[PDB]
């Protein structure tokens, strides 16, 4: 993805 | 000696069960005002969540919910709650099932013991500024393993939405896999959880709960502890590599754990073999 | 006589609210769910966009003229105790604007009277004549929230083809508020020709124009053990009054079979 | 008017 995500 | 000062009675303006204050014995940054607070997760354009009541499961039990008849509990293959509110000892820490909390067009009471998250925060946290990584939240109390901190809260945005937002510091996908998929960002509108630091060792975990609503596009995210927190530890969540692979280039874990994944020198390492 | 359910909200209200029965046999109503906010079946997208919320930006307690809410209906409506100041117009009500998730004020301001719910203690009661009724059980001042008019939301259609049209609560292409299979207390609500509470219509979290919210406050001091009750208009009656006429044995009726009768002799 | 019976403001 482009953007950084927080994910479990 | 620079004296910690208390710089808000309480970042959440009455709308928490508890105050959560913020303080500051570090530098002279004044209390973050550059977001909205909010408490419960908000909207910015149309989402579309079913709230049909009758697309609800829902028990039809007349207990306090505790045996295993609830059709809710039965939902996560079990009720994962305790007596007091606390995730089993058993709870998978690692792949966390989905919880179904008990809603409005069940049978039971209120009160009954499959409705933790919805009753909000209890412990005593507090927003503070650390050393190395800015703003951070840490306990005021100590707090059971499996206990309910807070839920990550903020405005829930598309997947392509998310992937042209400028500031990428506070988005949580909610699902990972591909399609229709969506994210909770809480830079401009976010709760004390936009606040929780990244840790490689953590002590509180993400899980995804259900309760007024069973849409699965749009599931809450209920931070629990992983183990016996200490009163003034850090609270801090593994953030994961969809995280750090992005990140990483901008800036570099300051953790300082002995089993720091993401700092320079652990990524430095790596390059190397 | 007989306390006949401890809570017939089964604790979703701040109080709980009893039920008895001294009167006859029927047992505790239990032909609906009880539910302490409105419910959807069917797609009614209420506006929640929170950008569209008009919002102030006190530091206060919104006590003064400047908040903006209070400005949205004139002025804010609520003392310093949260009951309707006595100059407030109870034939006409205006469109009360509670503060919200947008301003900058602390959820416990002046004007968060209705979203904060239930304070009095009220109970579910037989009555001698209009089947359940819901009665007071402490002194209620003039101006104080009583408690919102919760139900099923239907489109105007849908309520035309209702079979039981005994709960309807219009909001006003007009929305209605059902509470026949879905409600809460407010179901319960006797019509009283010599009425004791007033419906405003009240927004908080939303600002969507069609889905007004009801909330009922006393329009006069009321002692304890009193029959809370409210004026349902002609919208009600003129149909109703086809299938059954008032019995409130008020000396003011407008429509029990007496008052019907009297009126038709018009010639 | 309408077909069902409505209380009202
Ligand atoms: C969700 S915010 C956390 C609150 C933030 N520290 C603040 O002051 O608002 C995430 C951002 O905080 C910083 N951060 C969080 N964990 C970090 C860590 N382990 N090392 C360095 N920076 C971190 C990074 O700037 C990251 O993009
Ligand atoms: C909204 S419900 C009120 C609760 C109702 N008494 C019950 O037992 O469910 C409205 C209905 O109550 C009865 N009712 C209410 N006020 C009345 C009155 N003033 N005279 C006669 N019947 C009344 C009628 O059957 C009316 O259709
Ligand atoms: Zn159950
Ligand atoms: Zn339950
Ligand atoms: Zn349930
Ligand atoms: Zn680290
Ligand atoms: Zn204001
Ligand atoms: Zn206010
Ligand atoms: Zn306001
Ligand atoms: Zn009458």
């Amino acid at each position: 993805k482009q953007t950084a995500r927080m994910s479990t | 000696i620079r004296t910690e000062k208390i710089i808000c009675r309480d970042v959440a303006r009455g709308y928490e069960n508890v105050p959560i204050p913020c303080v500051n014995g570090v530098d002279g940054e004044p209390c973050p005002e550059d977001y909205k607070y909010i408490s419960e997760n908000c909207e910015t354009s149309t989402m579309n969540i079913d709230r049909n009541i009758t697309h609800l499961q829902h028990c039809t039990c007349v207990d306090d919910c505790s045996s295993s008849n609830c059709l809710c509990g039965q939902l996560s293959i079990r009720c994962w709650y305790d007596k007091d509110g606390r995730l089993l000892q058993e709870f998978n820490k690692i792949e966390p099932p989905l919880i179904f909390e008990c809603n409005q067009a069940c049978s039971c009471w209120r009160n009954c013991k499959n409705r933790v998250v919805q009753s909000g925060i209890k412990v005593r946290l507090q927003l503070y500024r650390t050393a190395k990584m800015g703003w951070g939240v840490r306990a005021l109390q100590t707090i059971p393993q499996g206990t309910f901190i807070c839920e990550y809260v903020g405005e829930l945005i598309s997947d392509a939405e998310a992937d042209v937002r400028e500031d990428d510091s506070y988005l949580f996908d909610l699902d990972n896999k591909d399609g229709e998929v969506y994210c909770i960002d809480a830079r401009y509108y976010g709760n004390i959880s936009r606040f929780i630091n990244h840790l490689c060792d953590p002590n509180i975990i993400p899980v995804r709960v259900f309760m007024l609503h069973q849409d699965l596009r749009f599931p809450r995210i209920a931070f629990f502890s992983s183990r016996d927190i200490r009163t003034g530890e850090e609270l801090g969540f593994d953030y994961g590599d969809r995280f750090w692979d992005i990140k990483s280039k901008y800036f570099t874990c300051q953790c300082g754990s002995e089993k720091c994944k993401h700092s320079a020198e652990a990524i430095a390492l790596e390059q190397s073999r």
